[PDB]
This record gives C-alpha cells, sequence and structure tokens, in this order.
C-alpha cells in the first residue's frame, strides 16, 4: 500500500523523539529519586521499549509515522504481518467459540432440570466451572454435532409468526 | 520345593512344570501362558548362544595369554573385528544372515506348529522323531543316546549352565566397557589384590 | 482397561474396551461413538508417524553419539538431502501430494466402509492386498506380511503399539521444543542434563519461562 | 510341493498347475482374478524364457544385452549376428507394433478359459499335448522353469544397475573373487 517499515520511517522516529522530549520536559521539575521522577522515568522506559518493539515487529508505517495493520490473509502471510490480524483472528474465534459452547452446554444441562429457569439466575457454580473447563475442546464437539445434525433444531419444532 | 528364596511366596503359574522352575519372577513378566512359552524358548536360545559365546571368549583368552594360538588369538574379543580375514566384513555378515535365516525360519516354523519341520526337505526317508518339543529337537541334533537317563535332570543342568553363561557373557560385556580389559586380565587383577581391585574402588577411581 | 490415568476418578464408560485405554477423556471428545472411532484411527496414524519419525531421528543420533555413522541432524537434514537430491523441491512436494492423496483417500474410504477396498473391482486386480481385518485402524494384508496379527499376542501388541506411540508423539514434540528453546540436538540436550541436572533443564533455557511473566527469576538469583 | 513346509496352504490353490500354496497376501482369492493371473504368470514366464535364452545365447555367440540397443541414440546401424542388417530404428518400432499388438489382440478374443493359458492345436508342433500324463508334467515344468527365468532377468537388470557391467563377465568375477566380489561388497545394494 505504499507504506514503509516503521524501523526506517522518519515519522516514527520523530514521534518517539517528540514523546520522549515531552516526558523529559515534564521530568526536569522534580528532584532525582522522588516518586514523580521515578514514575516519569518508568514512562520514558516504557515509551522507548514500545517504539523499539513496534519497529522490531515489522509493522508498516504511513506518512503520518503511525503503524498500519494488514488484514488480508494473503498479504499478511507472504510479508510477515500475520501477527497483526490473522493470529488474533484465530485466537478470538477460539475463545469466542469456547464462551458460546460453554453457555450452550450450561443452557442444555439446565433444560433437563425440574426448575430450568432457576439455574439461569442462581448459577450452578460447580457445574458452570466443570462445563467452562470442558469448553477447550469445543471445535471437535461442535463439528461433530454439525455433522450429526444434532446442533440444529428442526424447523417444525420452532415457533413462527403467521406469514 | 526348591526355590530362589526359601520361605517366600511362589507365583501360582510356576508349579515346577518348566525345567529349572525355582519360582523366580518378582516382576511377574511371564503371566499369560503364550508369553511364558515364548520366554521359555527365548531363555533356551539366549542361554545356548551364551554358552557358545562363553566358550569362545574363554578359549581365545587363554590362547592369547599362553601363546598357544596365533596372532588372531592375541587380539581381544572386542577387537577381533579389526583383524583381517580372507573376506571383508560386509560379506561374512550377509552369508551368516542367510544361513541363520534358513535355520531360524525352520526353528520358528517348529515353534508355531510342533512337528511341522521334522523331515529333510530333499530326503523323504530322513525324518526327526515324533513327539518333539519346540525347544528340544531330536534325531541329528542328538547323535548320541543322551536323552535316556534322566531327561529331566539334563534339562536342569542345561538351564543352570545357560543362566551361568548368560551372566558370564554379561560380565564380559560390562567389564570390557568399564575396565577396557580382557576377562583373564580382570580375573588376574582381582586375584592380585581383591580387596581393592573389584567393582568398588575401581569404579570409585574411574570417577 | 489398561488402568486409570487418575486413580479414584470415575472413568467414562465408552472407553472401557478400547486398547490402550486408561479412561483419559476429561474434555469428553470421544463421547460420541463416531467421534471415538475417528479419533482411534487418528491416534493410531499419529502414533505410527511419530514412531517412525522418532526412530529416524534417535537411531541415527545414537549411532552418531557412539561414533558409528556421521549423518546430518534432524533439523538440518532437509537442507543436505535437497542439495544431493536428483528430484528438486517442487516436484517432490507434488509427488508427495499425489501419493498421499491416493493412499489417504483409500484409507478414508476403508474407514467409512470397512472392507470396501478389498472387494472385487476396488483395485485393478490387487484388492486382495487390502481385504482388511474388520477392525478400525488395523488394516492387515500387505501391511501385515509376517501375519503376526493371527498370533496369540495380538492384543498385547495393540497395547504395545499404542503406548509406544504416545511416547513417540511426546518425544517428537520434545525434540521440536528442545531445538526451538536450546538450539542443539536431542542427545546434546540429554548429555547436558546428565552433566548437571539441577542447572541444565527447561527452567534455564531462557525460553520456556519468559522473564516478563516470571519477575522472580531475575530477583531470586545469586 | 510346499513353499513353506508346515504352513497351511490356501484351499483355492489346490489342483492348480505349478501350485506350491504361495499366496500369503490372498491375491488370487477371487476366482475371476485367479484365472487372469495364471495367463499373466504364463505370459510373463514365457517372455522370460525368450529374454534369458536371448541375453545368454547371443553372448554365448559373441554378439552385452544392455549394449544391444546402443546404435540408435549414440549413432550407428542395427546389426544381427554378422550379416549387415537393413531397416532403421524408426521403422523397427513400426513393425514392432503391428506384429505384437496384432498377435496379442488374438490372445484374448476367445471365449474359452484354458485356451488363453494353454492354446494347443496350431501352437503345439512336434506332437506333445496328448491326454493327461505328460501334459500336466510339463505344465509343472513350464511354470518352474519360467520362474527362474524372470528372477534371472530381474537379476540381470539389477546387477547392471549396481555394477554397470554385463552378467556373463560378472559371473566370471564371482568365480575369480567369490568372497570379495558379490552384492554385499559394492556400495550400491547395501549402503554404508
Ligand atoms: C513433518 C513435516 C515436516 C517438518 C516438521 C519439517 C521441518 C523442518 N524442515 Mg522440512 N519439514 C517437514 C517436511 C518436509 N520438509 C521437506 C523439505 C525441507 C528442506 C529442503 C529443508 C527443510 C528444512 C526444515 C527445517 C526448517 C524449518 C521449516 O522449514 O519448517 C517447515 C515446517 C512445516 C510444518 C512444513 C509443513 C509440513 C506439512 C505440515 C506436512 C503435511 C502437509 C500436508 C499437505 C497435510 C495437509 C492436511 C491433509 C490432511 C490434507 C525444519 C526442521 C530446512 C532447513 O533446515 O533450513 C533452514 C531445509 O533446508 N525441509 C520436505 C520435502 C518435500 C518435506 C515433506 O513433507
Ligand atoms: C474478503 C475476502 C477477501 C478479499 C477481497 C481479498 C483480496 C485479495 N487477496 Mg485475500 N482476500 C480476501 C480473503 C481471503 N484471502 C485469503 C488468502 C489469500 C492469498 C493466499 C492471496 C490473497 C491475495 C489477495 C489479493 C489478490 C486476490 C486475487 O483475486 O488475485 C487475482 C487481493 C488483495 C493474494 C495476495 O496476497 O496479494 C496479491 C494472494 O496470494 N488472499 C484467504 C484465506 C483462504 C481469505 C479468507
Ligand atoms: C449462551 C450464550 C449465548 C450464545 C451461544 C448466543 C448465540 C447467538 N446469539 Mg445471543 N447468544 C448467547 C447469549 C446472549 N445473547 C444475547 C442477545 C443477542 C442478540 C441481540 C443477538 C444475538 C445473536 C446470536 C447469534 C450470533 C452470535 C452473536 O451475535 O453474538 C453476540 C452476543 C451478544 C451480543 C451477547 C453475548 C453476551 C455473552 C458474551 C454471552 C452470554 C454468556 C453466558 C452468560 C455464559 C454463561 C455460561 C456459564 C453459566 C457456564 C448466535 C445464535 C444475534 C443473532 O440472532 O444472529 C443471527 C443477535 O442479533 N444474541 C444476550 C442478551 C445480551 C445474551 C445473554
Ligand atoms: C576352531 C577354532 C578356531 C578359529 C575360529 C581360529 C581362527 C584362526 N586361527 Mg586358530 N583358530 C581356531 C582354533 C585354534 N587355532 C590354533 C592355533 C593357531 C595359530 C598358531 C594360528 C592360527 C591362525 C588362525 C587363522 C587361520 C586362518 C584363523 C583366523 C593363524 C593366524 O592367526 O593368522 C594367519 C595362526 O598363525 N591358529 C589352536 C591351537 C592348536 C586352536 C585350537
Ligand atoms: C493427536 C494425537 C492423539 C489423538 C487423536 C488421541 C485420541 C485418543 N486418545 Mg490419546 N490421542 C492422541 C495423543 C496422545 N494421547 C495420549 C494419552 C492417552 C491416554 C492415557 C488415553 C488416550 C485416549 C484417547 C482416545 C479417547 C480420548 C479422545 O477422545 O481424544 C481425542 C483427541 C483429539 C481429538 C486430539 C486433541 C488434541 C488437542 C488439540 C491437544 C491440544 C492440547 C495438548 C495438551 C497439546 C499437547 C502438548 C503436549 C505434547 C506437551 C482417543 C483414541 C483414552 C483411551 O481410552 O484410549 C484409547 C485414554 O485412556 N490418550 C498421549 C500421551 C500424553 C498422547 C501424546
Ligand atoms: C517419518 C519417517 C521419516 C522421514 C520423513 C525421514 C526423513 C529423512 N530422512 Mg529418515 N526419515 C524417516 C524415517 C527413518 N529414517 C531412517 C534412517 C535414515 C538415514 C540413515 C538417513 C535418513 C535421511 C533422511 C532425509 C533424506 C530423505 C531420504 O531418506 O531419502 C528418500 C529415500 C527413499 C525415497 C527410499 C526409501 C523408501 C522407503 C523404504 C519407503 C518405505 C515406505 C514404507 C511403507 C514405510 C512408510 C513410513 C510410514 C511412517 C508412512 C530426510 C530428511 C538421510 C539423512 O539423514 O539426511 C541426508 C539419511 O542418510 N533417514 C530410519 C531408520 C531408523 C527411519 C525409521
Ligand atoms: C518423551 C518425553 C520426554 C523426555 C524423556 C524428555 C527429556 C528431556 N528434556 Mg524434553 N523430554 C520429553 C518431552 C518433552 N520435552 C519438552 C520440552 C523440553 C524443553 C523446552 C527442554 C526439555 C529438556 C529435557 C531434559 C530434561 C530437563 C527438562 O527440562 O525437562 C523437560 C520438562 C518438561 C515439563 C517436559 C516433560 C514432558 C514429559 C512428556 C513429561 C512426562 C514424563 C513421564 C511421566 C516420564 C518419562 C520417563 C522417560 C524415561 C520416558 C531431558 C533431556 C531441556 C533440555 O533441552 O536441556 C537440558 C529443556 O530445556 N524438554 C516438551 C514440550 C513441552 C515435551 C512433550
Ligand atoms: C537390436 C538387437 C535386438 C535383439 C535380438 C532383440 C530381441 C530379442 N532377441 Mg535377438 N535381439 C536383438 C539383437 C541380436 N539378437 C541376437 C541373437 C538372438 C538369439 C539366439 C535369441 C535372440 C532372442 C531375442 C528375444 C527374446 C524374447 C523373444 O521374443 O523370444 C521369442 C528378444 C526379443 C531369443 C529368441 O528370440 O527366442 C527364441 C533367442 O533365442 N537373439 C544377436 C546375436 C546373433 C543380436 C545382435
Ligand atoms: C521350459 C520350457 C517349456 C516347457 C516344459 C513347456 C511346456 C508346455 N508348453 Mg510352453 N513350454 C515351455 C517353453 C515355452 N512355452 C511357450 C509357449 C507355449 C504355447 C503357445 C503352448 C505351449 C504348450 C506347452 C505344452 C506342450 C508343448 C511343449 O512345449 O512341451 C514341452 C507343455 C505343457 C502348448 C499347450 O499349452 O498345450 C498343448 C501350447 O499351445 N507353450 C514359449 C513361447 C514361445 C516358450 C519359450
Ligand atoms: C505371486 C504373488 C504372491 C503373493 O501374494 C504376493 C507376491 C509376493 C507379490 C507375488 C510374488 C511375486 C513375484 C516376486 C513377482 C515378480 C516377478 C517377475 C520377476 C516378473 C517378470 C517379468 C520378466 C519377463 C516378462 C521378461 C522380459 C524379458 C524380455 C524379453 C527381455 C529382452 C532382452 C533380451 C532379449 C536381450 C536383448 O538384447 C534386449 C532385451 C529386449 C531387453
Amino acid at each position: 500500500s505504499g507504506l514503509t517499515p516503521c524501523s526506517e520511517s522518519k515519522g516514527f522516529a520523530k514521534r518517539q523523539k517528540n514523546e520522549i522530549k515531552a516526558l523529559t520536559k515534564r521530568l526536569k521539575q522534580y528532584e532525582e529519586g522522588s516518586a514523580p521522577s521515578l514514575a516519569l522515568k518508568a514512562t520514558i522506559e516504557r515509551t522507548e521499549k514500545r517504539f523499539a518493539n513496534y519497529g522490531n515487529a515489522g509493522l508498516l508505517c504511513g506518512t503520518d509515522g503511525l503503524p498500519h495493520l494488514i488484514s488480508d490473509p494473503g498479504l499478511a502471510l507472504r510479508f510477515g504481518h500475520a501477527g497483526e490480524t490473522l493470529i488474533p483472528t484465530v485466537g478470538f474465534l477460539y475463545i469466542a467459540g469456547w464462551i458460546g459452547t460453554a453457555g450452550r452446554d450450561y443452557l442444555i444441562a439446565s433444560k433437563g432440570e425440574a426448575k430450568p429457569r432457576e439455574k439461569e439466575y442462581i448459577i450452578d457454580v460447580p457445574l458452570a466451572l466443570k462445563i467452562s473447563a470442558q469448553g477447550a475442546g469445543w471445535p471437535f464437539r461442535v463439528i461433530r454435532e454439525l455433522q450429526k445434525g444434532t446442533l440444529l433444531e428442526k424447523d417444525s419444532n420452532i415457533t413462527v409468526s403467521p406469514r | 520345593r526348591a526355590s530362589w528364596l526359601p520361605g517366600s511366596e511362589i507365583p501360582s503359574y510356576l508349579k515346577g512344570e518348566l525345567p529349572g522352575d525355582f519360582g523366580f519372577d518378582p516382576l511377574r513378566l511371564g503371566e499369560d501362558p503364550a508369553a511364558l512359552k515364548w520366554y521359555q524358548q527365548a531363555e533356551l536360545q539366549n542361554g545356548r548362544w551364551a554358552m557358545l559365546a562363553a566358550a569362545g571368549i574363554l578359549f581365545v583368552d587363554l590362547l592369547g595369554h599362553l601363546g598357544a594360538g596365533g596372532p588372531a588369538a592375541a587380539t581381544p574379543w572386542f577387537k577381533a573385528s579389526d583383524f583381517t580375514y580372507f573376506a571383508p566384513t560386509s560379506t561374512l555378515f550377509i552369508v551368516e544372515l542367510l544361513l541363520f535365516a534358513w535355520v531360524e525360519v525352520r526353528r520358528y516354523q517348529d515353534m508355531v506348529k510342533p512337528g511341522s519341520t521334522n523331515q529333510d526337505p530333499i530326503f523323504s526317508q530322513y525324518s526327526l522323531p515324533s513327539g518333539n518339543e519346540p525347544g528340544y529337537p531330536g534325531g541329528i541334533f542328538d547323535p548320541l543316546g543322551y536323552s535316556k537317563g534322566n531327561m529331566a535332570e539334563l534339562k536342569l543342568k542345561e538351564i543352570k549352565n545357560a543362566r551361568l553363561a548368560m551372566l558370564a557373557v554379561l560380565g564380559f560385556f560390562v567389564q570390557a566397557k568399564t575396565t577396557g580389559k580382557t576377562p583373564l586380565d580382570s580375573l588376574s587383577s582381582h586375584l592380585a589384590d581383591p580387596w581393592s581391585n573389584n567393582v568398588f574402588g575401581i569404579e570409585h577411581a574411574r570417577l | 482397561k489398561a488402568g486409570n490415568w487418575l486413580p479414584g476418578s470415575k472413568t467414562p464408560a465408552y472407553l472401557e474396551d478400547l486398547p490402550g485405554s486408561y479412561g483419559f477423556d476429561p474434555l469428553k471428545l470421544g463421547e460420541d461413538p463416531a467421534s471415538l472411532k475417528w479419533y482411534v484411527q487418528s491416534e493410531l496414524v499419529h502414533s505410527r508417524f511419530a514412531m517412525a519419525a522418532v526412530a529416524g531421528i534417535l537411531i541415527p543420533e545414537v549411532l552418531k553419539a557412539f561414533g558409528a555413522v556421521n549423518l546430518p541432524v534432524w533439523y538440518e537434514a532437509g537442507k543436505y538431502a535437497q542439495e544431493s537430491s536428483p528430484i528438486p523441491f517442487n516436484t517432490l512436494i507434488a509427488l508427495e501430494i499425489f501419493a498421499f492423496n491416493f493412499v489417504e483417500i483409500k484409507r478414508w474410504q476403508d474407514f467409512k466402509k470397512p472392507g470396501s477396498q478389498g472387494e472385487e473391482g476396488s483395485f485393478v486386480g490387487l484388492e486382495g492386498f487390502f481385504k482388511g481385518t474388520g477392525e478400525n485402524g488395523y488394516p492387515g494384508g500387505v501391511f501385515d506380511p509376517l501375519g503376526l496379527s493371527k498370533g496369540p499376542g495380538y492384543e498385547a501388541m495393540k497395547l504395545r503399539e499404542i503406548k509406544n506411540g504416545r511416547l513417540a508423539m511426546l518425544a517428537f514434540i520434545g525434540f521440536a521444543s528442545q531445538y526451538l528453546a536450546t538450539g542443539k540436538g536431542p542427545i546434546e540436550n540429554l548429555l547436558d542434563h546428565l552433566s548437571n541436572p539441577l542447572a541444565n533443564n527447561f527452567t534455564t533455557n531462557g525460553t520456556s519461562l519468559p522473564a516478563q511473566a516470571h519477575p522472580l527469576l531475575s530477583v531470586l538469583k545469586p | 510341493g510346499n513353499w513353506l513346509p508346515g504352513s497351511d496352504t490356501p484351499a483355492y490353490l489346490d489342483g492348480l498347475p505349478g501350485s506350491f500354496g504361495f499366496d500369503p497376501f490372498g491375491l488370487g482369492s477371487t476366482p475371476a482374478n485367479l484365472q487372469r493371473f495364471q495367463e499373466a504368470e504364463l505370459v510373463h514366464s514365457r517372455w522370460a524364457m525368450a529374454g534369458v535364452a536371448g541375453a545368454l545365447g547371443a553372448e554365448l555367440l559373441g554378439q552385452d544385452w544392455y549394449q544391444a540397443p546402443l546404435w540408435a541414440v549414440n549413432g550407428g546401424a542395427p546389426t544381427y549376428l554378422g550379416i549387415p542388417v537393413p531397416f532403421n530404428l524408426s521403422t523397427l518400432l513400426a513393425i514392432e507394433f503391428v506384429a505384437i499388438a496384432g498377435a496379442e489382440a488374438q490372445r484374448n478374443a476367445e471365449p474359452d478359459a484354458e485356451k488363453r493359458k494353454y492354446p494347443g492345436g496350431a501352437f503345439d508342433p512336434l506332437g506333445f499335448s496328448k491326454d493327461s500324463k505328460v501334459l500336466e508334467e510339463n505344465k509343472l515344468k513350464e511354470l518352474k522353469n519360467g520362474r527362474l527365468a524372470m528372477l534371472a532377468f530381474v537379476g540381470f537388470i539389477a546387477q547392471h544397475a549396481a555394477t554397470g557391467k554385463g552378467p556373463l563377465e560378472a559371473l566370471k568375477l564371482h568365480l575369480a573373487d567369490p568372497w570379495g566380489a558379490n552384492f554385499a561388497t559394492n556400495g550400491v545394494s547395501i549402503p554404508y
């Protein structure tokens, strides 16, 4: 996209220099070893480490000197940008399927009790913890339920409004 | 009943049926009867090859020490592969592998089905006697009349000498690895000063 | 059942009669019977692949440590083989894709319909090679040329294959992680651990315990 | 006979010509497959007679079998025995196709089963055949003599793949050096 790597971008280096300069300008009003001086020094160290880490990660910077993420799985894989969107996509989808499968399993387990509505606002905490730990293996069980036809309710068993 | 540890319990599957049955199975390795049969055959095979190996290692060792042999007996048994023969090392292994393949396939065919390999393949009149054990053949393997006169006793002597030979061959292998000496040298060093030249002290000096 | 992975726990009932079963399924992945059959086949295939791979890594490495042969180490063996390979990289990949497509489709079709690859017309006259044993993951035929599946110790060999398979899978993942963390070979890692087991382990390779996640590593040190 | 004494032979291999019960992988279990494989074995064996008799007979007449088609690619002319021989390599494959594919197309057109394996009639000069007592005896002789012939021809190819030389002279090296010259000594058949 016409971008340049942040490790060689002049705007990136200028932004790091300006942020460090502003923090150092704030730093000179306090005595050495005081709590504000230590806090500002820790902020300066974090700023330097962050700019170094963003430069070392292969991030691409625009004309504004700011990192730009690449989200097409093709351009990310062939140019080393998969850690920006693609691997976070896989991680989020795994965790989201975990949460959804744990909720579905808890709802289905509570459906079989004598008071199904009771477990929805007074949580069965041991059962919820057991079901929550079992959500790690959600893709296998979910894909099997999809192949078996047990994941979906039949259309004849679901209420609809008159058309 | 004789046993390896008098006054101790004997496993229920060892009732003296096997030759050399002293009830020694602390790990309960042979529990199913088929595994026990395979282990009996393996004990016989390993013991007989260990008896041959012990004889072949002891014969060279005194020949090299006394000089009654040649330059071949002067080399140690673990350095006998560096000696030059008429054939290279690659071909001798192949011909012995082929001969062993024939012999051991015949033996294994007897092991799977007893009495299956009892006839000469090229001479229909030369056949081994019937009632042959899988580990105890007959006929040309016993050219002398030795299987009358307490067959049960001679099996016990065979398995005893086999176990002693297996221990002796393992001692050869281990003493060559640690000390790096021929068996007679180790025996002479033990007979030199046994209270300092044994497994203790030497291995403490090795460290 | 071979035993219990957690003594005192309630083992699942669907893992009672499987070979190599210790009742280990805390995630309940094999609760569905079709899933259990598919995962039995998958564990066997993974086990045999790891078995052969760990053999082809460890036996050359042990022979090199004893000084018998001088072969390239496993993480670089692809480089030295490809330079002396008459067949270049792309056609090797294409040939592997074709051959594995064929053989894995045959294995998959036998999994879906047992014994179907041994019927008349399944192959071009050679379907007797793959008649099947009627068991999931145990094909036989050419794959058992010595015919020791008909022997009495068939059930013990199934248990031996599965346990050695799990050991081999853990061993290969150990090889990969040990290279990625230490940068050396597996026998080198073993000898470093045997020389000083307190100081040479995963806690000192600088990778397995990250410094940011474990600030006490840099504090509680001499 | 038996290929492995004491082993249980398959029941479907009993009564066949040249039968030793050798089918550990069950390739001839289906009778339709078994019938085709006998014709495949006999044709493979009969072609192995021609290959060996040729390779060996030509070099017993001073004519290697590997060096025989070495006048077309490098350059030269075909030669049979000592007579200067006409035709070219491009023309040779034309007569190769019409003669063999014309003959082989008649090999399988018949609806009989024994005639695909054992033709008889116009294909048996010098009498022979007769009723049963010697026909089955040379039926056993044909498969067994054919079996070494295809083993030898594969051995001819594999030896030249490992040594690069002829089989007759490599036989002479096996009598000159029986223990220092075999398939184990060269670094091709068994590496390391
Ligand atoms: C098990 C597969 C496998 C693994 C773990 C490795 C691992 C390695 N190879 Mg290697 N290779 C593998 C298979 C093959 N390689 C090669 C050819 C080479 C060469 C020429 C070189 C390496 C090198 C390397 C090392 C460098 C790191 C790397 O390239 O990561 C690769 C990591 C992977 C996981 C590769 C992907 C393998 C894939 C998962 C196999 C299965 C794919 C199928 C399509 C399956 C798909 C699903 C099915 C169900 C449809 C590393 C140790 C080199 C190195 O030493 O230099 C730095 C080196 O020069 N390999 C071929 C030839 C076709 C293989 C065949 O499968
Ligand atoms: C039975 C079965 C059973 C089970 O089940 C399984 C198994 C085991 C697999 C199986 C067995 C087997 C066998 C081994 C196979 C192999 C074979 C043979 C070798 C073929 C051939 C094949 C061979 C034959 C055809 C032949 C060919 C021959 C030819 C003519 C040649 C020719 C030559 C000569 C003349 C010389 C010139 O100058 C040149 C030439 C021209 C070059």
